[PDB]
């Protein structure tokens, strides 16, 4: 389980279908094109928020880590939330992929690119005027037998997702260099870049509407029909 | 045969096309006697109808009303976005004849 | 035709408009001989019954109360918010003619 | 007219509610002659059955007995619990005349 | 009987594999009277067809194109890449025989 | 009746219980004349069909084999893992007569 303080309340979350980016309305909303880039998403911060812009939302590997962050950044707020999600192949834990040049080491991020479905939250915590309610309040429409085997994705198949920089030094060296996409160590990097991690998306998008959508699926009696 | 929703909508009489873009906003199912039919409406206001089989349909069509009211349901469960519709503009509301979507 | 549930709710006697405007609280299916029904109940306590196919039922209607019991056992297992419900309050329990969901 | 399982439950001779309150664990579906039908367990240890179609059952049942499998089948898969069972304890495993859900 | 879809296609006259590897772009279907059938295109430009029930269908057929439009509907709701399709390349659009899916 | 696949699977000859454990690496389904069917195969290299209805298959049989088909479409959509299957091998590839899944 990795953990996330946020403002943003559950009823919320669900008419969003789950923890959303910065800019970003609904979790399949192809409408707004949303530019995901870990290294730049490492560095930002924001107000009100734990880092959430560039495509990723950021979690803590605990939930005390994560009621740290956001008594930090939520510090006045009468009530605030502690999410609770599962490990899936959408999450990076930003130090291995960034390696030596994660920006905010000691603080052991993992993130999720494209933000969380909301079937993958598995509850949440309510924290009043900071304190946490140890009540853990169960999501429903978690689906337990599809995220019950995942894991976060290896740093492998992140490392060409990484978005340093083109002329960035990490992409002239082990390991990123057998990584780099097209044009990195002109635009063609950036452009590379984007497209990469945007097909990275939309693929595990289709394994989620893939488990959200057969909920829906009627058989139909052929022979009664025909 | 057509290759495009505009194309096959343009074969019959008394059709027009709705570039709609917009998911669903009401499903409305009746099992009310002589009244077996699908209602949905979008956020611009629009209303349209997948007609109580009659006279005005032949054989064929039967399974092919019963597969749009399967498709309708399901698009409006899962908020998907419908790109046009084609539909006979002689009925109130005007009845669905195709739909298409696009990703 | 009826262009809202309500509009096609007032074309018949012995009905009524429940608006209900929640998900299903528990759904009971039964194949026991005589009994091939489903029966809804919602927090409100108010329960709602799609009848077992009967005399009461012209030919076409077949194929719709079939597909409301589809309807509903999907609307059940998604949690998914009805809007408003027809049906026949001269039925115990009442028996629905027609639903609506929204958004 | 029953508004619970348990009051269709009564209808009937040798029949029992069992309170499951549990998802189930394990689906089997058969297709081999004779042998057409769903076994599903929990793990109290409770196994049940939905019959082949046959003598005991009415034309009304036949397709009722085809929408209990689509509704074991769906269950299965999203992992919904099941309240109750009436079922048939004169066959073995006992046979579902009906199912509930609730929430 | 065949172990692939390639195996199986070219037991057929006038086929041929057209290897997709991509989700549906646009999903298009028809009740329209003589033109009940579905047509979908790929990002690549390529369009294809289910057709319409005829006379070059024998009976086993009927069953088939009706599951066919099941899959692709449902295939598309969920943007599951295909693999490969097996198509009639005497037809316009070229006519869908068989499809694969994988992961 | 049986009470479980092993079972069930025993009272036929040219049968064979095969323990997967695994979900279906892809899915191939055909309307071609005479190949109406689907074929499924594992990572481990096994492949099974669901086989087209014929001489060898009783009345009974029909609807079971489109449930078969509505259950391996649904299970690969869903990457549900199948637990067991009882097959015939006395076909290539070998025939499915019954699936359990557990969880
Ligand atoms: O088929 C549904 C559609 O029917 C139209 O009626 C056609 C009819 O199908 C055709 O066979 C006959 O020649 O008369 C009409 C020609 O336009 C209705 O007009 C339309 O509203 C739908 O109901
Ligand atoms: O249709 C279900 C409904 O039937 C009513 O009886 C009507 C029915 O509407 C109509 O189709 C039939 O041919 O004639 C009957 C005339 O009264 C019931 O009163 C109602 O409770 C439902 O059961
Ligand atoms: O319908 C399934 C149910 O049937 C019982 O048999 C009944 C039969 O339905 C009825 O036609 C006859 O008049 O009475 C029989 C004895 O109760 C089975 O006994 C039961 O186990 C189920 O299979
Ligand atoms: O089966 C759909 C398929 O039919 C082809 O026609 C075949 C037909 O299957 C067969 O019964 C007939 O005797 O011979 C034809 C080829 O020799 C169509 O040509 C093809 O495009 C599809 O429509
Ligand atoms: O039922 C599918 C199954 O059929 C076997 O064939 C049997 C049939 O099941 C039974 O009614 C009887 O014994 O006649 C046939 C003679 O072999 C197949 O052998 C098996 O592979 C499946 O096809």
């Amino acid at each position: 389980r990795l953990y996330r303080a946020d403002s943003r309340p559950p009823d919320e979350i669900k008419r969003s279908g789950g923890l959303m980016p910065r800019g970003h309305n609904e979790y399949f909303d192809r409408g707004t094109q949303m530019n995901i880039c870990l290294y730049d998403h490492a560095r930002g911060t924001q107000t009100g928020f734990v880092r959430y812009d560039d495509g990723y939302v950021s979690t803590s590997l605990s939930l005390r880590s994560a009621h740290l962050a956001g008594q930090s950044i939520l510090s006045g707020y009468s009530t605030y939330y502690i999410y609770v999600i599962a490990t899936a192949p959408n999450m990076f834990n930003v130090n291995d992929v960034l390696g030596v040049y994660s920006p905010h080491p000691y603080e052991q991020e993992v993130s999720a690119l494209g933000g969380i479905p909301y079937s993958q939250i598995y509850g949440w915590y309510r924290v009043n005027f900071g304190v946490i309610d140890e009540r853990l309040h169960r999501n429903r429409e978690y689906r337990d037998r599809y995220y019950r085997n995942l894991n976060i994705a290896p740093a492998e198949d992140g490392y060409r997702l990484a978005c340093f920089p083109p002329d960035h030094q990490a992409w002239r060296e082990e390991p990123w260099i057998h990584h780099a996409p097209q044009g990195c160590g002109g635009d063609t990097c950036n452009e590379e870049t984007q497209n990469l991690s945007t097909i990275y998306l939309r693929e595990y998008q289709s394994k989620v509407k893939r488990q959200i959508f057969s909920d829906y699926q009627s058989e139909v009696d052929i022979y009664n029909r025909i | 045969a057509p290759q495009t929703i505009t194309e096959l909508c343009s074969e019959y009489r008394n059709t027009q096309i709705y570039t709609i873009n917009d998911k669903i906003l009401s499903y409305t199912e009746s099992m009310a006697g002589k009244r077996e039919m699908v209602i949905i409406t979008f956020k611009s206001g629009e209303t349209f109808q997948v007609e109580v089989p009659g006279s005005q349909h032949i054989d064929s069509q039967k399974k092919a009303i019963e597969r749009m009211k399967d498709t309708l349901r399901i698009t409006y469960l899962t908020e998907t976005k419908i790109d046009k519709l084609c539909v006979w503009n002689n009925k109130t509301p005007n009845s669905i004849a195709a739909i298409s979507m696009k990703n």
